[PDB]
RNA sequence: CGAUGCCGACGCUCAUCAGACCCCAGAAAAGGUGUUGGUUGAUAUAGACAGCAGGAUGGUGGCCAUGGAAGUCGGAAUCC
RNA sequence: CCAAGCGUUCAUAGCGACGUCGCUUUUUGAUCCUUCGAUGUCGGCUCUUCCUAUCAUUGUGAAGCAGAAUUCACCAAGCGUUGGAUUGUUCACCCACUAAUAGGGAACGUGAGCUGGGUUUAGACCGUCGUGAGACAGGUUAGUUUUACCCUACUGAUGAU
């Protein structure tokens, strides 16, 4: 049954500055500027509140499927507020039994070379997504640190450098090797 | 039956035939919804024959009148007690509607069992219609209109009369 | 004396079904920009739908059986040809009035072109339903001149934006001459106002 | 040979899943219905056998 | 292809194999947290459903039947 | 499909009784609808294309997947699936190689394409049956395989608008 109104409301903090050209929410803050066009959802985004303390989304006459697109939007806008005010840090470890996974960062973080994965001679080169800066960290024997503003980019480049290192034609229950995302977090704390 | 047009709301009474034994039998009122009195008397006999040991030949129709609405200018909440058959079994139901007339809400119930359950007009058997207070309704599709300050926009006004300007210069507008 | 229909935003079978009647009514129709036409239903579905058409060839000599035109203009022409008696000299004469194009060639680039609101996608298609561009679909089913039509289209939009600015200018002048002259057109304006032409 | 906490990661991804007895899909641990259209989103799942 | 080029009514339905009208020209058992509508039964400010701990033991390692099965391999038991 | 059991344990890794629901027309039947002023009736050889119910190869999911080998399943018919002893064989069987030596269709593809070993005229032999002439999905041997120059299709060759 079509519901008359279904709406939510993200609460912007005073530190962020947000505007929208229709369904194109642009969010500017301490770390950058992120824009995510929502022209494929058919809702009403209102930048209500003076000084724009909050953003309110409305779906009028929406079936059950379209009522889902409400909280999805309100969660992407809060993941842009978060990735613009704090950042996205995808700390990830490397698990190897015998052959050490020798990883190296080129191009100032926009490319990763993985050598000696399972003692192979193929050097996996993985181009990062534009905006995602990988860097070997310290205090941890073998791990990487991915950093960025857009969670879709950070998480997808982590899925790229995780799926690149997969075991083939073996028993993936015994051959537990790879570069797995251990911790999802933020650049600066809160 | 066939729920043609809009159904009227008929009040049919009828009695068995007088005999030497029962010098006068009891009258039996029913509350039929049908296109016209000719179909209303036939559903009166369908029902009376399914309840009492009484047939159209063995009886007579004492009165078949249309009962109008007592407030056709007040939006009401009608609740109906269906009884219908599917391809496998027969089920009782209870459906609610917002309408102005009782026969209106019953027409909307025939078109609703037709839409949702593909039940032809002859499988359905209305057994009780009752105007319900807004605080006794159950279906959330009907409770949602019980608001005093209701407010909503018509958001995607698709252009009708697509063929009067059939060949036009400007493109259609849907925001209004 | 001619219809110039912009194919952008229109549905394929609805545009065809409407063109194939004016053409049969002795009216010369020119469908332009046949790569803006978009069919309903998700892309990959419409791909599998045209790939199945490609799979229907004459088994003994393919140089005879169904011809599968890969351009959007000729796909539209081919689908209008299904709504015509193209095996009679009044359906061949019909088809001889249709004239389909990709992009807007320069006979019709400088011409106001009509629209059929009985076949548009915004009008005929619920907003939450997917669709497939006939241009993209022709590119992924064997159309080669998509990247050429694209540049030749942007090179046109840049040229038309100048005309539209030189016309908003010719309408600011006229909107201010209708104020410098308002003193001596004051008697010719009320007569156009008491008859609903100028209100 | 390996550390047990780094073994918990790899087991969280490679071994700790559910399998659809009807299409052998690889579903997250808290799965009740398969996600593949080729089995009918069946509710007949099992745990991914643990290695020995 | 003659006739809806009605500002036709109300809902249902997304199919990466849709559907489309007596005879009729093609399908079933069994399924689905796809979605829509119903039926019965529970609990919910004596605060629920989720979500993030503790604690599951004394008798008892119960009697039983086994090479031994100790809250967990079998069976009547099934009480504090 | 359900799931009593099998599987050290554990119904569903892989299977599965008792039942039960379907698909196909490459098995044989049932029918007799078309053809008896004739549609050349078995195989093999040659040649094309198509099916997928996948043997191998590509990319993958699952195991009672340590590796190696091997089973189950998916998208998938692009590309392959052989050389020989015996038999007229289809089928079968064995040797050898191989990645694999999967199953099929097209008037049980294909005789104006071949062959003619089998079947299936007339000659003869043996066995059983019949008093006999003769009979035998019982063995044996010898036994005429015609025509395209027409129309289409296809292959190439002129040309036509
Ligand atoms: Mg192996
Ligand atoms: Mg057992
Ligand atoms: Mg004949
Ligand atoms: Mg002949
Ligand atoms: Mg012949
Ligand atoms: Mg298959
Ligand atoms: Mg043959
Ligand atoms: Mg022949
Ligand atoms: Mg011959
Ligand atoms: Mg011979
Ligand atoms: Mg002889
Ligand atoms: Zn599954």
């Amino acid at each position: 049954m079509k519901t008359i109104l279904s709406n939510q409301t993200v609460d912007i903090p005073e530190n962020v500055d947000i505007s929208l050209k229709g369904r194109t929410v642009i969010v500017k803050g301490p770390r950058g500027t992120l824009r995510r066009d929502f022209n494929h959802i058919n809702v009403e985004l209102s930048l209500l509140g003076k000084k724009k303390k909050r953003l309110r989304v409305d779906k009028w006459w929406g079936n059950r499927k379209e009522l889902a697109t409400v909280r999805t939007i309100c969660s992407h806008v809060q993941n842009m507020i978060k990735g613009v005010t704090l950042g996205f840090r995808y700390k990830m470890r490397s698990v190897y039994a015998h052959f050490p996974i020798n990883v190296v960062i080129q191009e100032n973080g926009s490319l990763v070379e993985i050598r000696n994965f399972l003692g192979e001679k193929y050097i996996r080169r993985v181009r990062m997504r534009p905006g995602v800066a990988c860097s070997v960290s310290q205090a941890q024997k073998d791990e990487l640190v991915l950093e960025g503003n857009d969670i879709e980019l950070v998480s997808n480049s982590a899925a790229l450098i995780q799926q690149a290192t997969t075991v083939k034609n073996k028993d993936i229950r015994k051959f537990l090797d790879g570069i797995y995302v251990s911790e999802k977090g933020t650049v600066q704390q809160a | 039956m066939k729920a043609s047009g809009t159904l009227r709301e008929y009040k049919v009474v009828g009695r068995c035939l007088p005999t030497p034994k029962c010098r006068t039998p009891p009258l039996y009122r029913m509350r039929i919804f049908a296109p016209n009195h000719v179909v209303a008397k036939s559903r009166f006999w369908y029902f009376v024959s399914q309840l009492k040991k009484m047939k159209k030949s063995s009886g007579e129709i004492v009165y078949c009148g249309q009962v109008f609405e007592k407030s056709p200018l007040r939006v009401k909440n009608f609740g109906i007690w269906l009884r219908y058959d599917s391809r496998s079994g027969t089920h009782n139901m209870y459906r609610e509607y917002r309408d102005l007339t009782t026969a209106g809400a019953v027409t909307q119930c025939y078109r609703d069992m037709g839409a949702r359950h593909r039940a032809r007009a002859h499988s359905i058997q209305i057994m009780k219609v009752e105007e319900i207070a807004a605080s006794k309704c159950r279906r959330p599709a009907v409770k949602q209109f019980h608001d005093s300050k209701i407010k909503f926009p018509l958001p995607h006004r698709v252009l009708r009369r697509q063929h009067k300007p059939r060949f036009t210069t400007k493109r259609p507008n849907t925001f209004f | 004396q001619v219809l110039v229909l912009d194919g952008r935003g229109h549905l394929l079978g609805r545009l065809a079904a409407i063109v194939a009647k004016q053409v049969l009514l002795g009216r010369k129709v020119v469908v332009v920009r046949c790569e803006g036409i978009n069919i309903s239903g998700n892309f990959y579905r419409n791909k599998l739908k045209y790939l199945a058409f490609l799979r229907k060839r004459m088994n003994t000599n393919p140089s005879r059986g169904p011809y599968h035109f890969r351009a959007p203009s000729r796909i539209f022409w081919r689908t209008v040809r299904g709504m015509l008696p193209h095996k009679t000299k009044r359906g061949q004469a019909a088809l001889d009035r249709l004239k389909v194009f990709d992009g807007i060639p320069p006979p019709y680039d400088k011409k106001k072109r009509m629209v059929v609101p009985a076949a548009l996608k915004v009008v005929r298609l619920k907003p939450t339903r997917k669709f497939a561009y006939l241009g993209r679909l022709a590119h992924e089913v064997g159309w080669k001149y998509q990247a050429v039509t694209a540049t030749l289209e942007e090179k046109r939009k840049e040229k038309a934006k100048i005309h539209y600015r030189k016309k908003k200018q010719l309408m600011r002048l006229r909107k201010q001459a209708e104020k410098n002259v308002e003193k001596k057109i004051s008697k010719f304006t009320d007569v156009l106002k008491t008859h609903g032409l100028l209100v | 040979i390996i550390e047990p906490s780094l073994r918990q990661l790899a087991q969280k991804y490679n071994c700790d899943k559910m399998i659809c007895r009807k299409c052998y899909a690889r579903l997250h641990p808290r799965a009740v219905n398969c996600r593949k259209k080729k089995c009918g989103h069946t509710n007949n799942l099992r745990p991914k056998k643990k290695v020995k």
